[PDB]
């Protein structure tokens, strides 16, 4: 039933009396369902010591991971250039995929199409798909470029994407001189910040690795920033703002900004800003090349050492104070320009508020997740503020960055609780934070059935979820957000604190049995 | 075929079966055999409501892998999802059944999943299924949802053929192809059971394994979505001998009309009881006509079943396919956002519903009348330009 | 007892077995309290219909206010200006309550003095103590200016503050020329927002009055902004930021952001920034003023018009859309600056995520509490959103801005059930909430024993509490969060929608109870 | 660190002020001498705040509604006059208490008259009684009113007492009128002594011939905790371990029968003898009732306490005492053992209000740490007779010290550690000290006993060791 003027959706409808007669009726009669203690003891056995050494001793079965597949970094890397169009060469499940995902992730228009590989393409590859979908895909979306990935199947199959797109120029589908740049992004290697990674390799070798004869080290005095796989608008914003704060020349090679957050004003546009072709032409011309997120960018990172001859510095991401004062030092030291009185200024106003909140953020635990870059920011981050980062998951780290982690938590007195899971997914992380309870948890969205799971075991076992990363659902318009600098260090402080605050409040609200704690002011 | 780089919303074989048929099967583990990104892009993509205890005996929203990397590409992943399956057996010990859904890799490498399949599931006397949905095969969702049925028919439908002990009454339906998007089903099922009838089967939406084995032993299907299905009633039409009907409780008026056809079907007891449950129902949807119709009579609608619905609030389909509205998919709905025409998501109800039923139809209402009204869509030109 | 690996502070530690059996002995031997049974049946009654007629039949209790008095917001508009000592001739322990309510909502220092009038004082007037506390004032703390606000002490003696500043500089005790603006602010009348307003107009009389001979109207090419009594930083920020993306001269009068946001780095700053001197001698050559909240600026538009003769725009509080929209164009047509792209284009980008979270934002309640100016633009911004506020509460709200609020409503379908409350308290605010239960309340951290005592009546019954408004002493640095513009309104919609999304979450995170609505796509 | 060196800063700081001032702060500071019994020779208290200094002190109606009469659970107390006193004062004292908030407790709750242009110019009295008939009629669980008069009350020649009298006597109800008007006095002192009498004249002796509560022989009543953070129910429990009855909570989690049934113990355990030692004094001379001063701060000083509690008593409490040292001392040890290497030889400067500054220097040096400087808001000469031995010798004190003072002695000084209230949190956090508020116990505590020092120790050591205080300085300046 329903009541006009109240009326309710799923929740809490199905909570009616009828329809739970409905539905008990419906279990005890075809769903042939477990009994509930029998339920209640394997629930009760999987939050156990045991079931963690089981599930520890996986090497076949993943259940929710914590990583996509390599054509969505691709795909999103190529979306940061002017009028790009992503293009993976290959079957259309992946394309449809990957725009749902962005779309749900960022709340806006993604742009990527795809050639429609069959089981014909299967036999004699997709060379035919290749021309036509070039063809069509200029003729249709008109864009200045075509940035082409791959799905497994193509892979697997092994299509020659360079000798595809030559023929598909040679025959007339495309002109010679319009822009292809491609990279073969096989899903079953690395992750989607592999995908970025060689996507933007690709796209770099593409304009410039014939053009070094002119290029001259340092003669159009800028700097050359990639920022890697990053879904927050705030941190491409933040680190333009601070170079221009400095008054330093740079070029954001792959901004996606623009085109990622497109005002509502009656059209739509399917292309907004991103590096221009001439800007990525000109790249080897800067001082330097500064890698945001230097541990998925290796491949970039070798193209730009090997051909641009920049010498791109050992830099940290920009995440937290201390790494945020490295970038502005070391952006200072390759432009030469002294940094301003308003970052000094922003900077003592991040350590005024770590000065004020630290009471309620010292000894806190956290089991965090993510990118490798972006986790270990907030793992310094967390050692910066007296949290003690127990549990660190990175489903796509390997051993070096789990080397590199291992090191940044033994330089400080708050890492020695912690422990850093490579090749670990959210059931694994699910059981750590069942035996070895952390106060929050911090990742993307699909951390919000661990402490489902967890409040399952009582309100006293429930690790509440912080939303910090990729991709987050369930929340609307937090990739606004910043993570990156002073900026993104404050909102970071914030919201931990806040959170604690919250849970605080949760927990005294009480009247007359905890609500002696529930203080006005904190 | 879909026409290359034109920028298609369809979906490939893989999100016909695992995404859609298999996926919400609560009680079975359903493993993406593959590179872990359609495993992972699919996850809780879907709301197909169920009731269960997610990890231990229900597994929707969870998202089991092969995880394939280079090795297992080269050199073949049926050691690999042996060894899985084992993992799956020891980890999760109340699944009852293992489906085991390609991706494109799988029969590229001529992977025999059906033979790893058979092995394992005589060594540990379960339902081993493995469906041949890699992504390339087909150009949609439907090649999909034909080799999901008719991976149904082959590994699971039979295995209860000599199985007698059920006690079938006269009465007896089985809802296929209702995935409970919001709770659809529990909506269409609370009518349906009203009527007087017994939903013994209703999948794969809230769906369990063995009332998938009872569907042969009812005697009604009642296909709601024949796209997905019509194979599998076909078969079960052509091998059991149980009539299919097709129904529509999308809007009161198709409702009633499928609720009347289908206690048509029966003796007089479930006509009389369809003629008080429709008259029970009447007063509410009348109200949420007389409150929402007037808000929303006269709008144009597009889309990319539903008519019904929309004619019942005094809309007009000007436009479908497979104005004041456009109801799409979430690739779509930004972009009509930000032309300036109110959408409505119609594969998750925009997150909210349920639709189906009179119940559903206030949930419909209020929503359209949100949407389409809200002030928003009167904001879009700055009042300078 | 406590173990020294995991401390308990007072919660749980109060908790633990025996301090549970302590404080059952000490009520039940010593408390005579009453039944636990009679004190549910009081609390029951307490939410029922019955006892809001009776608790809205008050004429002479006050039960938890929603306002403060004069001195306070005289104190903070001298905080905007530049080297300006507040100084509240009077009693020292509204000094120090002043200086605590400010600090534990800006978590910064706060510099106020007072001349400790004492009750040998209360006879004789405070003559000598304005003397003795303008030299020492000057001699200890050397502000260029001082800024005097009184006391009820010194309103009721009546002290005669000019006569007492002239008397002071003719016995030497401080320079002839040194500016001791002053302004009569009576606890008793109005609220701190009528004492910010007197102390602004003071000043600017100070400042203004006896050299209007020279002064020419428009012949700066600058527009005058007062802020008002504002406790969020982010509001001035927002206000110079849009000023100065439009190219548009601009003097902030009374721009306390700096000194209330002063870096942490190793020095401690007494005065920053704010309203130099010349500026507020300047100020009537400017083209107009313009009142950011005019609703409690009634003195000081009244001289700014009839003394500079500047032609005051009547305009809102430019919150939400619509009044931001209306405020640049007022502020164009008067300076002759176009509108630039970068405000259309954020104008547009609140537009999307409007349309983004309108189906969650659609039909909510809410019950809203605050300073007049803020609380009309919350409805306002509520009304644009789709949202129903149900309850609208201003204790420092008068009749008139009573009818203009009702005029508000009547102009969207969605402020049809909405009412206006004046001279109420959030004793009235919690009848009003049990006995119409909104989706949420929207003010300062007093609101939180609301929600409390809305938890303690079921959990089906729990009102959550957004916090908006000041003072906001229970979460930290949200004094930093914007209401202001189209920025101010994105963070307000994001608050609200992430609000009700996890309120949703909460609600449906029951296993096998509710989680079937527990989406991890919202 | 040296007298000389010491005195010489006291007159570098005092050259700022003018004449009169400069000759009136100049008997506030001194340096310490702990063989010195009369402070009256070293340092003078108590005395009016020079005008225009920003000095920290609050006012009476803060020391009688804000310390005593508050923390009172049952009863509701009114802020009579303007809305801004009662306002500020809301919940900002974490008095911790156990009951239901708006039906049988009103401590968070902010009942005030909020005097108009009308009630000052025509008096409030007819308002006063109407407002005592509408807290009747809307919380009838009160067990008394208490009316606070703000500082307009005084000055319109309101006459509360008459009031009080006329409604107490038709409603049955103990109406306290009390006269804390904020310009009466310097600073809280005077709140707490008017307090102190208001109680003592209109609740102390409701049962004088009351004879139906059975009293034992280990009745005590605990006079002056506030039970900040719980700190009262941390000293009760140990004191109820070593066999003693805690009749009364003064009154921190305090009922209005309890401080009723005061007379009927048999010791007054006070902690703070500031706020009151004037009701100790008075049930001393009317009662017979002894009265002790006991420190529950650190262990050291909880322990010596306890002895000298049981030492009141038969020889089954002093048992009982010992064992209850006994049961608690691993507990300290080992927080002591976990958190004096971090804190040993750190030196601490503390401005807290009338008996925190010389009560909380034993646990602090529970901890290895110093206190080089101490100080008082609004103490009287008797604290300083007291506090003068507990400081080491040629230590800093301040009586009533100004923000400049304050901030001066701490820039030459450069304490470690500095634990003053919320005005000065700030100040000193953004000069690179780390900062605890020994008020409120930066939200944080108990302090008091045994569970209270783990916390403390927590606390100091997380503060104080915090690694913000290593990033004030940019690293490109
Ligand atoms: S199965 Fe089909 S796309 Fe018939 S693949 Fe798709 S839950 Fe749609 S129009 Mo999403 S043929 Fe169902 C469908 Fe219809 S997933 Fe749902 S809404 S009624
Ligand atoms: S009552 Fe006094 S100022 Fe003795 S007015 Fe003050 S809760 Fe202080 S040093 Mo705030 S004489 Fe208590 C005090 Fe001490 S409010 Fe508390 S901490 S032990
Ligand atoms: S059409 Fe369908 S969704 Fe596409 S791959 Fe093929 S079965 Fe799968 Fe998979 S890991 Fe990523 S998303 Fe692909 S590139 Fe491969
Ligand atoms: S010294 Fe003390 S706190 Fe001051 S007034 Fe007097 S009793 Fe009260 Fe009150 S309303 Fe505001 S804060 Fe004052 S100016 Fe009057
Ligand atoms: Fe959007
Ligand atoms: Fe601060």
């Amino acid at each position: 039933s329903q009541q006009v003027d109240k009326i309710k959706a799923s929740y809490p409808l199905f909570l009616d009396q009828d329809y739970k007669d409905m539905l008990a009726k419906k279990r005890d009669g075809f769903e042939e369902k477990y009994p509930q203690d029998k339920i209640d003891e394997v629930f009760q056995w999987t939050t156990t010591k045991e079931y963690q050494e089981l599930n520890f001793q996986r090497e076949a079965l993943t259940v929710n991971p914590a990583k996509a597949c390599q054509p969505l970094g691709a795909v999103l890397c190529a979306l940061g250039f002017e009028k790009t169009m992503p293009y993976v060469h290959g079957s259309q499940g992946c394309v449809a995929y990957f725009r749902s995902y962005f779309n749900r992730h960022f709340r806006e228009p993604v742009s990527c199409v795809s050639d429609s590989m069959t089981e014909d393409a299967a036999v004699f590859g997709g060379q035919q798909n290749m021309k036509d979908g070039l063809q069509n895909c200029k003729a249709t979306y008109k864009p200045d470029m075509i940035a082409v990935s791959t799905t497994c199947m193509a892979e697997v199959i092994g299509d020659d994407l360079n000798a595809f797109i030559n023929n598909s120029k040679k025959e007339g589908f495309i002109p010679d001189e319009f822009p292809v740049p491609f990279a073969h992004t096989p899903s079953f290697v690395g992750s989607h910040v592999t995908g970025w990674d060689n996507m933007f390799e690709g796209i770099a070798r593409y304009f410039t690795l014939k053009s070094m004869d002119d290029k001259v080290v340092g003669s159009n005095k800028k700097i050359n920033i990639v920022p890697g796989f990053e879904t927050y608008l705030g941190n491409f914003r933040v680190i333009k703002r601070m170079l221009s704060e400095m008054g330093v020349g740079y070029s954001l090679l792959s901004d996606p900004e623009e085109v990622l957050d497109t005002p509502a004003d009656g059209q739509f546009r399917m292309y907004a800003g991103g590096t221009t072709q001439e800007e990525m032409k000109d790249a080897p011309n800067a001082l330097n090349t500064v890698l945001l997120q230097p541990w998925h960018l290796e491949k970039t990172k070798k193209f730009v050492e090997g051909t641009w001859k920049h010498e791109v510095p050992k830099l940290n991401i920009p995440m937290g104070l201390d790494w945020t004062d490295e970038f502005l030092m070391k952006v200072s030291e390759i432009s030469g320009q002294p940094i301003p009185a308003s970052l000094t200024k922003e900077r003592g106003r991040l350590v005024d508020m770590m000065t004020d909140s630290h009471t309620w953020l010292h000894g806190k635990r956290f089991a965090l997740w993510g990118d490798p870059d972006f986790v270990m920011g907030l793992v310094k981050f967390l050692l910066e503020l007296g949290c003690e980062p127990v549990h660190i998951l990175c489903h796509n780290g390997n051993k070096r960055w789990k080397k590199a982690v291992d090191a940044i938590l033994a330089a400080s007195p708050y890492g020695k609780n912690a422990t850093v899971y490579i090749g670990k997914d959210l059931w694994h992380l699910r059981s750590l934070v069942f035996t070895d309870k952390p106060d929050f948890m911090i990742g993307n969205s699909y951390g919000k059935f661990i402490q489902r799971d967890t409040l399952h075991k009582g309100k006293e076992f429930e690790v509440p979820l912080i939303r910090i990363g990729f991709p987050i659902f369930d929340r609307h318009h937090l990739h606004r957000s910043t993570t990156l600098g002073y900026e993104g260090a404050m909102q970071i402080l914030t919201t931990l604190v806040n959170s604690i605050l919250e849970r605080l409040d949760e927990e005294t609200r009480g009247m007359q049995a905890t609500d002696y704690n529930h203080d006005l002011v904190r | 075929k879909s026409q290359p780089g034109l920028m298609t919303i369809r979906g490939c074989a893989y999100a016909g079966s695992k995404g859609v048929v298999w996926g919400p099967i609560k009680d079975m583990i359903h493993i993406s055999h593959g590179p872990v990104g359609c495993g992972q892009y699919s996850r809780a993509g879907r709301r197909n409501y169920y009731i269960g205890t997610t990890g231990v005996n229900a597994f929707v929203t969870m998202n089991f892998t092969s995880d394939f990397q280079e090795k297992d590409i080269v050199f073949g992943g049926d050691k690999k999802l042996a060894k899985l399956i084992d993992e799956v057996e020891t980890l999760f010990p109340l699944n009852k059944g293992i489906s085991v859904q390609s991706e494109c890799p799988i029969g590229l490498i001529g992977d025999d999943i059906e033979s790893v399949s058979k092995v394992k599931g005589a060594e540990l006397s379960k339902t081993i299924v493995p469906v041949r949905c890699e992504g390339f095969r087909g150009v949609s969702q439907s090649l999909g949802h034909h080799i999901a049925n008719d991976a149904v028919r082959d590994w699971v439908l039979g295995k209860r053929d000599e199985d007698t002990t059920f006690a079938s009454t006269p009465y007896d339906v089985a809802i296929i192809g209702d995935y409970n998007i919001g709770g659809d089903a529990w909506s269409s099922r609370i009518l349906l059971e009203e009527m007087g009838l017994r939903c013994v089967a209703q999948w794969s939406g809230d769906g369990s394994i063995s009332e998938i084995e009872l569907t042969p032993k009812v005697k009604l299907n009642l296909v709601h979505c024949y796209r997905s299905m019509n194979y599998i009633s076909r078969h079960m039409e052509e091998k059991y001998g149980i009539p299919w009907m097709e129904y529509n409780f999308f809007g009161p008026t198709k409702t009633i009309e499928s609720l009347r056809a289908i206690a048509a079907k029966f003796d007089e007891s479930i006509q009389k009881k369809c003629e008080e449950v429709i008259a029970k129902y009447k007063p509410e949807w009348e109200a949420v006509v007389a409150k929402y119709r007037p808000r929303l009579e006269g709008k144009r609608v597009m889309l990319y079943h539903v008519i019904g619905a929309y004619e019942d609030l005094g809309m007009e389909v000007v436009g479908t396919g497979y104005p004041d509205l456009i109801g799409s998919g979430i690739k779509e709905k930004f972009i009509f956002q930000k032309m300036g025409i109110p959408f409505r998501e119609m594969h998750s109800w925009d997150y909210s519903g349920p639709y189906h039923g009179f119940d559903g139809f206030a949930i419909f209402a209020r929503d359209m009348d949100m949407t389409l009204n809200n002030p928003c869509w009167k904001k879009l030109q700055a009042p300078w330009e």
